[PDB]
RNA sequence: CAGAACGAAGCGCACCUAAUUUCGAAUCCAGCAUGAGAAGC
C-alpha cells in the first residue's frame, strides 16, 4: 500500500508513504516553494514512520525532515552521504531565510541538529535490510547524491525514481542506474543542446568589454555552468560569488567519487574559478571593470549575492544576464526575464541546462526495466505534461495511475525439500537438511542439493593479497598509524559503502598543500620523512586494497586488531 | 460503584536509567552496551512504577508516625492493616490501585541514547574503567494510569504525595548520581464501573 | 436454536503479561530455573484462562449498574440461575451459553516468553533485599480465542464486548497491580447456523 | 490459480464478472486481478492482469502484443518441457514475467549471497521446524540453543545418591524435643507447610538429598548474609533470629536420622499433605 | 530517618569549563562541527557529573589526613563499606545516603557554550602544528545541583563543603591542568522532614 | 549397536546406574552408533564446507583444577558470573572457550590491565599477575576435559 | 522547477579504554454441591 501525501503540486508539503504491515516507510519528505499550518497538519497526518528516505537534497524532496524530527514521527533518516552533507547546507539556509523573511520558522536549528543525529547514510547499490524490507539506492543522474529508491517488500517491489536526470548533465553519468530485478510499482516523477552557445555569448561579451552575470541555482547548476566554463579554453576569468554555492562547490570536489566515472579515479574544475569569500571582495567585483564571468547564486535573482552585482549589470548596456534555470512566479528573475522591468543588459536564456529530464528520457527509463512495471504512478509536474506523458506510457502498454485516482503480489517461500522424515527432540518437529537458498523473482526457493547438481551440470582499486594486507595492517597497527579509532571508522564507512570507504581513506591520506599534513596518526619510533611518507602510502594502499574485498572478509581481517569493529 | 482513574504524565528532567530485566534482551544488548534500558518489544521504554509509589508512601508514612509496614526488607510479609496495604496490597486482599507501567510516548530510537561513563583514578586522574550504558533523554514523556478499584478519599492525595517524593528522589536507577529526576502531572477522574455497559 | 454466535477474539499485549503455571509437574520442573513460570501448553504456546475474567468483569460491572447479578467469586458460592451472568456463563443447573475458549497464543514460547529479574528493594538501604525471576509474555504478542454462544440472545455481544473493555482497563491475568496484563481486544463477531456442518 | 490439469481459481471455477470471447477464451475478472484463461488458440479490450496462455510460436507473441495494458504474469501451460521453456525465453525478451507451473514457510537465517549461473543462490545447511501454522527454517545456533536447554534440564533430573540405600553422624535430640521445636518454628513462620513439604520430598530421595536441602536453606551467603529460611514472625533480635535458624537446622537434621514412618507421623501434624 | 538534609549548590564558572559529551549519537553527529563537544542535555542545558568529583575530593583529602577511606578510582575496586565516603557516596551492598544531582546550567547551550580553536605549536619553528576545535562553557555561567542526604549525620555538611573547596581549587570536568574548570560554589542548606509531602 | 560415548558420570539412582544423555542415534550398516553432540558438530562442518565449496591444552589433574578454582573463587578472581560465562562459551565449543579465556586474560598493551576481576585481599603486583596466570591456566586446563566433568566441577561453585 | 549575502592566508586532527560484581528467594490455599433413575424388550 502506498499513500501520496500532497502528490499533486508538492506545495503545502510532499510525501510517499509505503505502508508495509511491519513498517511505515516514508520517501521524499519535501516542500515546494511558491502555508505553514497546512504543512504541520500534513506532517501530523503522516504518522510515526520508521524511516524517511530522501532521494536528492533539494527542498522539493528534503525540506520537511526536521519538522518530522520535531513531531517525533521519524526514527531513521537514510540518504546518500552527499545528500546528508548538502542537506546540512540547505536546512541551515532554509532556517536563515525563514527568520530573515520574518515568517514563523517551520522548524529550528535544534531540529536540524537532531535530524542529523538520527541520520544514517548509505550509498548506491548497498541493500539495507530493515523491517521485513530490502532498501537499495540507485543513481538517477540528478544533483549529487540523488538516488532512485528500491524498496522490496513482501507485497511487492517499489521503485521510487525521484528526479531523473537528463543527458546534458556533464558531472553525473547519463544512464540512470536501475534495479536489475523485478520492479512491480514504478513511482516515476514527470517533467516540468545549446550549452556551447554559453561560451559563444560569453566570448561575445568579454571581447566587447563587459562582464557577464550568470544566475544559477546553488545545488548542481552553478557547479555545471562552472564545468562548462572550465573545459572551454576561455580567455577571461570566471569568478564564483556565492557562500552557499562556494560551499557546495567544495562539497562537489570533496565527494568526487560519487560523481561521473571519468571525473573520479587535479581539481575537478581545473582551477581558474577564483573564489570570492568575503563580501568586501564581492563589492570589489561589483565596482570592478575587468571583463570577467560571475557565476554567482541568488537563485532566480530574488535574494542573495547577485543582488549587489545586479544593479551594476542592470545600468550597463554592454553586459548580459544569462538566465539558466526556470524562473518562477512572484520572483524577480521572471520580472527581469519577462520585461516587466527595463534592462539595459542582454537577457539571454540557455534551455540546455535542465537537471530534470525530458519525456523521452523518462520513457527510456521505464523501458530499460527488466520486466515492464505493473503500474507507473506519475506524481509531480504540471497537470498537462502529466496527461501527455500518461497517454504516451499507455501507448507503450503500461498502466498509469495519475495522482487523482489491484493484483496481490506476494513473494512466497516454497520449501521444495522432503518433509516426511522429521523428528522431535525438545518439543520441536525438527529436521536437519543440507541445501541451497535461491533467490528468484516473486519466489525465494529453498532447494535441495539435487537442484544444484542439475544447475551446475548444465553450466580500479589495487590488488594486494590476504597475507600482505594482514602483515601491513599489523605493522601499521604496531607503529600506531592504523589505530583502533581508524579501523572502526573505516569499518563504518565500508558499511556505508565502498566509495564511502574510498572517500574516507582519500580524505585521511590527502596531504594538504598549505600545511603539508596528512590526517593519519604519526608513526611511533625513529623514521625519516621519506620513510614516514613510504609508511603512509603503505597505509593508503593496504586499506584501499581491503575495500575491494568482501564485507565479511574485511570484518574477519579487521577483528584481530579492533575486536569490536 | 465508582473507580478513580489517575492519569499521570511524566517528563524526564534528567537522564534516566532503568535496567533491563529480561535476560535475553540483556544478553543480546550486552555485546554492545554494558547497561541496557528496560525496553518493550514494541521499542518503547518501560519503567516500574508500583514499587516507587509504595516505597515513597512507606518511607513518608513511617516519618509521620503512621502504622505502615515494610515490604522492602527481605521476605517481609505485608501486614494488611495499613494504608499502603490497602492501596498497594497485602498477602490476602490485593491492592485497590492498579498501577500501570510507565510506558513512553515515543520510541527507543528517539529517546534512548548510548552513553559513555568512566572511573577516574584519584591519584593519576586517568580513566581506569569505561562502561557504556543506555539512558533516556531529557524531555521524554512517559504515560501511566492508576486505577483505584474501591476509591477512598485520601488515595489521590497519598498518590500525589508519593509522586512528589519520586519528583524529588527519582525513578529507576543510578539515583545517587543524578539520574531519574522527573516531573509528574496528574489528571484524576471518578469513572463509573458500569461505564462500558451500553 | 438455529443460530450460534461466534465471537473471534484477537488480543494483543500492551504490557508484559504473566499468567502463572498451574500444572504442578511443569511448575516443579521449571522452578529450578525461574521462580515464576508462565502457564504454557505442551505444544509450547501460552494459555490464558479467559472465561473467569469475563464473568468477573460482567459481575463487577453489572453489580454496579444495579442489576440482579450474583457473585460467584466468594468462597463456594452457588450461582443462582436467574441473572445474565448465570445465563451466559452458567448456573448449577444450567450450563452457560457462552463457551469461552482459552487465550492460546499464536506464537511459541521462544518468540514471546522471556525471563525477567524482579527485585525487592530495602527502603533505608536503597538496595536489593530479595531477587526473584519470572517468566513473562512480551508486548505486542497475539493471543486468540472464540466465544461461542449457543442460544444467542440480543444483549450477548454487547455484554461480552463490555467485559472486554473491563479486561482492557484492568488486566487479564497475573500481577495486574504492578502493571502487567494490559492488553487490547479486537472482535470480529459472526452468527453462524447450528447446522453449518450438516449441509 | 491452481494448475491441476483443468485449472482452478478462488468461488472455485474449474475452467466475478466473467465474459467469454472467441479463441479462434474466458475473461474472469475478480477484484484480485482480471484473469484471462486464454485456452487454446492455434481479445478483451480492457485490463488484463494474468494471462494463462496455453503454449503448444510467433502467433502466441502476436496474441500477447494486441492486449492493451500488457499482462503482469503469463502462466504457460499445455506444453512439453522444451516448448513452455522456449516460449518463456521469448516472452522474457519482451519484458513480461512468465510462470511455468498451507503452512507458511518462515526462513529465520542469514542473507549472504552469490550470482551463480544466473541463479542468485546461497549455501545453507540447517533445520526446518514445523510449528502448527508454520515451518521455520533456522540455523544451527538455534540447535545449539535447544541443546543447551535440554542439557541444562536433563542434568537437573538425577541429583545422584537419590532413592538409594547407603550410609552420616547426624545430631540427636528426643522425639519430644523435635515435636516442641517444630511446633515453635511453625508458630513463628520459619518452618512452613511448603518448607516441611519440600523437606519430606527431598527426604524421600534419600537422607543425603535432605541434608543437601537443609544445608542449602541454612547456607548464609558470604556476600549478602541471608539464609534461605523464611524470616520469623515477631520482634526477635538478630542474635535470637540466628539462634532460631540454628535450631531449625538442628531439628530438621535430627529428624533425618529417624525412620520414614516417624518423620511422616511427626510432619503430618503440621502439614497434612506430606 | 525522620529528616533529610538538602544542600542546594550553585556553581559559577570563573575559568572556561569543559565536560565532554558522553552520548555516542551526540558525539558522532558533532564530529564535523567541533572535535570536543561539551556534555549537554536534550533540553540544550549543560550537564556536569557532580557525584564522582565530591567522592574523589573526599577520598584524596581523607587519605591524606590518615583515615580509613578506600579508593574507588582504582580499576574495578570494591567499596569496603566502613568508610565515611562509603556511607555518603555508597558501597556495594549499601547505597549512598547522599543523592548528588547533576550540575545543570540555568541557561542553555546558545548562551553559555562557545566553540574555540585550540592549537599545538612546534617548539622550534613556532607554528601551528595541530589545530582542533572544542566547546567550552563560558566564564560566568551558573550551574545548580541538589544533594539529598537521606539519614543526616553530623559530619555531612562539613564533609561536602570540604570537598567543595577541593573542587574550587582543583576543578570540575576536563582539561583541569591547563586551566579549565575553576569554579566557585555557593551552598544553602536546610533540614527538611521526610513527611513534608504527606498532607 | 555401538556406544561412542564415555560411560563416565554414572550416578546411582535407586538400585540402577544412570547417566543423563542428550545425543544422536546415527545408523549405518547395522553399527547403529550412539554418538554425541561432538560428532554432529564435526559432521555439520563437513556438510557446511561441502556446500560452501562447490560455489594443545595444559594437563592439570582434577584435584589441581578443584584446588585452584576454590582459591580463585575465594580471592574473587573467578566469580559466579565468570564461571557462568565460561560455561556458556564452553557450550558454544572448545575453540570459543579458549577464545573467551584468552580475551579475559589479555593484558591490553595500552592500559596494562586484564579483564579478570581483581584479587580481593592484600597482594603484590607480581602475586596478582601470578594469580591471573593461574586463572588462565586453570580454565584453559578445564577446556581439556569433557562437558559433564566441567559441569560437575563448576556446579559446586556456581549453582 | 527553488533557496539565496581595517586587508589577507593556513589549519580545525589524532589516541586509549568501553569492563567487573552480588543476589535470583519466600509464603498461603488444595474445598465443597447436585444427581443415582427411566424404560423397553
Ligand atoms: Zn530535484
Ligand atoms: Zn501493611
Ligand atoms: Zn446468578
Ligand atoms: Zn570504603
Amino acid at each position: 500500500m502506498i499513500k501520496f501525501i500532497g502528490g499533486a503540486s508538492k506545495v503545502t508539503g510532499s510525501a510517499f508513504l509505503l505502508e508495509t504491515g511491519n513498517a511505515k516507510i516514508l520517501i521524499d519528505c519535501g516542500i515546494e516553494q511558491e502555508n505553514n499550518e497546512i504543512i504541520e497538519k500534513k506532517i501530523n497526518e503522516i504518522g510515526k514512520a520508521d524511516i524517511c528516505i530522501l532521494t536528492h537534497a533539494h527542498l522539493a524532496a528534503s525540506g520537511l525532515v526536521p519538522l518530522l524530527v520535531k513531531k517525533r514521527k521519524v526514527n531513521k533518516i537514510i540518504s546518500t552521504p552527499a545528500t546528508k552533507e548538502l542537506c546540512r547546507l540547505l536546512f541551515n539556509d532554509f532556517q536563515r531565510i525563514q527568520e530573515e523573511n520574518n515568517d514563523i520558522p517551520l522548524y529550528s536549528y535544534d531540529d536540524i541538529e537532531s535530524s542529523f543525529e538520527i541520520w544514517d547514510e548509505i550509498d548506491d547499490r548497498n541493500t539495507i535490510e530493515l523491517f521485513d524490507t530490502k532498501i537499495t539506492f540507485y543513481n538517477n543522474s540528478h544533483i549529487i547524491g540523488s538516488v532512485s529508491v528500491f524498496i522490496e517488500t513482501h507485497n511487492g517491489n517499489y521503485l521510487f525514481s525521484g528526479d531523473i536526470g537528463s543527458k546534458l548533465q556533464q558531472l553525473m553519468d547519463y544512464p540512470p542506474d536501475m534495479p536489475d530485478g523485478n520492479v512491480d510499482y514504478l513511482i516515476l516523477e514527470s517533467t516540468y543542446s545549446d550549452r556551447d552557445r554559453l561560451l559563444e555569448i560569453a566570448k561575445t561579451t568579454c571581447e566587447n568589454g563587459g562582464k557577464v552575470l550568470i544566475p544559477s541555482f546553488a545545488i548542481g547548476r552553478l557547479q555545471e555552468v562552472l564545468y562548462t566554463f572550465s573545459n572551454y579554453n576561455f580567455n577571461f576569468p570566471v569568478y564564483i560569488d556565492s557562500p552557499m554555492g562556494s560551499k557546495v562547490t567544495n562539497l562537489i570536489k570533496e565527494y568526487n567519487i560519487y560523481l561521473k566515472k571519468k571525473l573520479r579515479r587535479d581539481d575537478l574544475f581545473n582551477n581558474k574559478y577564483i573564489a570570492i569569500n568575503t563580501s568586501n571582495q564581492s563589492k570589489e567585483l561589483s565596482n570592478s571593470k575587468e571583463p570577467a564571468v560571475i557565476i554567482s547564486a541568488s537563485g532566480m535573482l530574488e535574494g542573495g549575492r547577485i543582488l549587489n552585482h545586479l544593479e551594476q549589470i542592470k545600468n550597463d548596456e554592454n553586459s548580459t544576464l544569462i538566465f539558466v534555470g526556470y524562473q518562477a512566479q512572484n520572483t524577480r528573475g521572471r520580472k527581469i526575464l519577462d520585461g516587466e522591468e527595463k534592462v539595459r543588459c542582454r537577457i539571454e536564456k540557455l534551455n540546455s541546462f535542465s537537471a530534470h529530464a525530458d519525456q523521452d528520457e523518462l520513457i527510456d527509463y521505464i523501458e530499460r526495466l527488466k520486466y515492464t512495471p505493473y503500474k507507473v504512478f506519475l506524481v509531480h509536474g504540471e497537470k498537462e505534461q502529466r496527461e501527455i506523458l500518461a497517454k504516451r506510457i499507455i501507448s507503450k502498454k503500461i498502466r498509469v495511475e495519475l495522482p487523482e485516482n489491484e493484483i496481490l503480489i506476494e513473494k512466497k517461500v516454497v520449501l521444495n525439500i522432503n518433509t516426511d522424515n522429521m523428528c522431535n527432540f525438545a518439543s520441536y518437529r525438527l529436521m536437519p537438511f543440507s541445501g541451497f537458498i535461491v533467490e528468484k523473482d516473486d519466489r525465494i526457493e529453498i532447494n535441495d542439493k539435487n537442484w544444484f547438481d542439475m544447475i551446475w551440470n548444465e553450466e580500479a582499486l589495487p590488488d594486494m593479497s590476504h597475507d600482505k594486507i594482514i602483515e601491513n595492517i599489523e605493522y601499521l597497527f604496531n607503529i600506531k598509524i592504523l589505530s583502533k579509532n581508524r579501523i572502526k571508522e573505516f569499518w563504518e564507512e565500508f558499511c556505508k559503502g565502498q566509495k564511502a570507504a574510498i572517500k574516507y581513506i582519500t580524505q585521511v591520506h590527502r596531504k594538504n598543500p598549505n600545511t603539508g599534513r596528512r590526517n593519519w596518526n604519526p608513526p611511533e619510533g625513529d623514521f625519516t620523512d621519506n620513510e614516514i611518507e613510504k609508511l603512509y602510502e603503505t597505509a593508503y594502499n593496504t586499506l584501499l586494497s581491503l575495500i575491494k574485498y568482501d564485507k565479511n572478509k574485511v570484518y574477519n581481517i579487521l577483528i584481530n586488531f579492533n575486536p569490536k569493529l | 460503584k465508582t473507580m478513580k482513574k489517575i492519569y499521570v504524565t511524566m517528563k524526564t528532567l534528567s537522564p534516566l536509567y532503568t535496567g533491563e530485566v529480561r535476560r535475553e534482551d540483556k544478553e543480546a544488548a550486552q555485546k554492545r552496551v554494558n547497561f541496557p534500558v528496560r525496553k518493550t518489544a514494541t521499542n518503547k521504554v518501560l519503567i516500574p512504577f508500583k514499587g516507587a509509589l509504595r516505597s515513597a508512601l512507606e518511607i513518608m508514612l513511617k516519618a509521620k508516625g503512621e502504622n505502615v509496614c515494610d515490604t522492602g526488607e527481605s521476605r517481609a510479609r505485608p501486614c494488611g492493616r495499613c494504608v499502603t496495604c490497602s492501596l498497594f496490597g497485602s498477602m490476602g486482599r490485593a491492592g485497590r490501585a492498579s498501577v500501570d507501567f510507565l510506558i513512553s510516548n515515543d520510541t527507543k530510537e528517539q529517546i534512548v541514547r548510548e552513553s559513555t561513563h568512566l572511573r577516574i583514578e584519584r591519584q593519576t586522574k586517568s580513566a581506569s574503567d569505561t562502561f557504556k550504558g543506555e539512558e533516556v533523554i531529557e524531555g521524554a514523556t512517559f504515560t501511566a494510569t492508576i486505577t483505584i478499584s474501591n476509591p477512598q478519599e485520601k488515595d489521590l492525595s497519598l498518590i500525589q504525595s508519593a509522586l512528589k517524593f519520586i519528583e524529588e528522589n527519582g525513578i529507576g536507577g543510578w539515583l545517587n548520581k543524578g539520574y531519574g529526576r522527573v516531573s509528574f502531572e496528574v489528571k484524576s477522574e471518578d469513572v463509573a464501573t458500569d461505564r462500558f455497559l451500553k
